[PDB]
């Protein structure tokens, strides 16, 4: 994995030894190319993955997300250049300094081959993240969005360390393709019981699960819009990707294990979708969105199926496209009216006609229109559940009745309808915001085209 | 015919001959216990290194 964490190291020689007037065309343009590379990482086997040395491994499940974290990052240097342009020189600098250390840690957190090594870089997250949203979020509730964002985690996380390390001790190794082979069953027993929950709590915090959740809306409304981005992207499925590779160990205890959780999500999923019926702010819309769709991949995770885990695959790449989309779109209004209340500023469709397509495109990947991977995430997930038990089509159907009624909700408010009249600053959509949303619709439409490239190991 | 001793005489550490046999274990010892198995060998580098977790070296 050298050959890209080097040069993500790279860019932060890059961006300091940069002009002044160069910081941006010089981290975005040398950002595009890494992501370039990162498609070397689809020589991807039938039965083995791709194990490049004692501390880094690719399989079909972490190329993918890998390729999503780098496609990222020039996406997020895109989108932050605009409201940073007043910044200090040296506290831009700093800013995407911070980006990039994210991506680092995240490209080797998607790699780590030991669950040790996973679990510190999974934790060394937290620091780039909660500095983004607390130095350069805009309220004054940033502040306690950092404190919920990081006191969540932390209190899964550290049970999670003790659970580790006792597994490591017993076992012998932390190693994942050791634990393929000298993996136990996990027979019944409080000890066990509390085993398993200590594995699972971190993640499911992560997700978020629902009741746990209530740290992402905060940091999401808080956050500026690269926090935003890789927030929704990319660090909610580090609970996915930690959840499908931890799941090994914990069989057979997660026949019963998994109830009081897939319950929290099939019920959660209806309840946050029908919250977004009622939001007033557009983000916190998007933001109770992404906790309905990671829902079903919470779902899918537990029910440990071949057609549950290739859905869960899908459903975090393709929700990882839209929901940074949609935080972008958002953003974009936010950056004329100065506001996140949804009703404020209507009729778009009128005076942004391009821009109305995107919002277009954006819900109805959000809604899951057939063929696109938003939808071939939430059917193979659907057909999973089915066969663990029939009656879940009813809340599954209910659920995608509700996303559609709120998603096209959100379009039919902000751009449908008569413009506002007092609002007269909507100038017209720059290049830089139109090259923003194709960058996301473009690449999450052509992989209808080869899906299979984001449909998981079990492919 | 006796002589009076010199100063320093009487203080003087002499020898003296006698047919008692020395005593064998004058404190009645136990045996002492054993000593822990000396390590021997020749020092070779850790097998992997330090081994903790991830670490490769
Ligand atoms: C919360 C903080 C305030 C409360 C203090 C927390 C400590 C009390 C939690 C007790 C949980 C039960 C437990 O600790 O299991 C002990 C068990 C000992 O078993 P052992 O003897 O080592 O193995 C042979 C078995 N005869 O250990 C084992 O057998 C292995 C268990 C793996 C390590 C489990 C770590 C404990 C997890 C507890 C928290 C899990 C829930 C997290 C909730 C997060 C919510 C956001
Ligand atoms: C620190 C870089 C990562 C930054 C992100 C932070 C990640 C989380 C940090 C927590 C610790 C996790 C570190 C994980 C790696 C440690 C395990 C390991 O790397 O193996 C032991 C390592 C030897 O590595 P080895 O596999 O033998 O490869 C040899 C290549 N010549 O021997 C070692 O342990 C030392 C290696 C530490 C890794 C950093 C040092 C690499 C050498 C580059 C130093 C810079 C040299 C250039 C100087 C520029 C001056 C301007
Ligand atoms: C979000 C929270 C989710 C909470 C989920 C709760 C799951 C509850 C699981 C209960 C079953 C635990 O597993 C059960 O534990 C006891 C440990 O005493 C084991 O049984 C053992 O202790 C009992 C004492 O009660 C003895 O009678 C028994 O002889 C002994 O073997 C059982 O063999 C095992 O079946």
């Amino acid at each position: 994995m050298l050959k890209y964490i080097i040069p993500t190291i790279m860019l932060m020689p890059l961006t300091w030894l940069s002009k002044n007037n160069m910081i941006w065309v010089n981290s975005t343009a040398h950002s595009l190319l890494i992501s370039f590379t990162s498609l070397l990482l689809m020589n991807q086997f039938g039965d083995n993955s791709l194990n490049f040395s004692l501390l880094f491994f690719s399989d079909s499940l972490s190329t993918p997300l890998l390729i999503l974290t780098m496609w990222l990052l020039p996406l997020m240097l895109m989108a932050s250049q605009h409201h940073l342009s007043k910044e200090n020189l040296t506290r831009k600098k700093l800013f995407i300094t911070m980006l990039i250390s994210l991506q680092l840690f995240l490209i080797m957190t998607f790699t780590a081959m030991e669950l040790i090594l996973f679990y510190i870089l999974f934790e060394a997250t937290l620091v780039p993240t909660l500095i983004i949203i607390t130095r350069w979020g805009n309220q004054t509730e940033r502040l306690n969005a950092g404190l919920y964002f990081l006191f969540y985690t932390l209190a899964g996380s550290l049970p999670l360390l003790v659970a580790l390390i006792y597994i490591q001790n017993t076992v012998g190794s932390l190693n994942f393709l050791m634990l393929q082979y000298w993996v136990q069953p996990v027979h019944n027993s409080w000890s066990n019981v509390f085993m398993w929950l200590a594995c699972m709590m971190a993640f499911m915090v992560k997700m978020p699960l629902y009741g746990l959740h209530l740290w992402l809306p905060k940091a999401h409304v808080e956050a500026p819009i690269a926090g935003s981005m890789v927030l929704a992207a990319v660090l909610l499925k580090l609970g996915g990707y930690g959840m499908l590779r931890i799941t090994l160990i914990l069989n057979p205890m997660t026949d019963f294990m998994a109830y009081p959780f897939i319950m929290l999500s099939l019920w959660g999923m209806i309840m946050t979708s029908s919250i977004c019926l009622r939001q007033t702010d557009l983000k916190s819309l998007i933001a109770y969105s992404s906790v309905s769709h990671m829902a079903l991949v919470i779902v899918a995770i537990l029910i440990q199926t071949p057609w549950s885990y290739m859905g869960a695959t899908a459903l975090m790449i393709a929700h990882g496209l839209t929901s940074s989309m949609l935080f972008c779109l958002a953003n974009s209004n936010y950056e004329r009216i100065h506001s996140r209340t949804m009703i404020l500023a209507r009729g778009l469709q009128t005076l942004l006609p391009l821009m109305a397509t995107w919002w277009l495109l954006a819900s109805l990947t959000n809604l899951a229109l057939p063929p696109t991977i938003n939808l071939i995430g939430e059917l193979f997930v659907v057909m999973s559940t089915f066969s663990w038990s029939n009656i879940t089509i009813i809340l599954m159907g209910v659920n995608m009745v509700i996303t559609a009624l709120y998603s096209l909700y959100m379009l039919i408010m902000t751009q449908r309808g008569k413009y506002t009249y007092h609002i007269n600053n909507i100038s017209p959509s720059f290049t830089r915001e139109n090259a923003l949303m194709s960058l996301h619709i473009l690449p999450l439409l052509l992989l209808t085209l080869n899906p299979k490239i984001i449909l998981g190991p079990l492919y | 015919g006796w002589v009076r001793p010199d100063l320093g005489d009487l203080s003087k550490v002499t020898k003296v001959k006698t047919d008692r046999p020395l005593p064998e274990n004058p404190y009645h010892s136990r045996a002492r216990p054993e000593p822990n198995p000396e390590v021997e060998g020749d020092l070779k580098p850790a097998r992997h290194g330090s081994r903790l977790f991830f670490w490769t070296m």
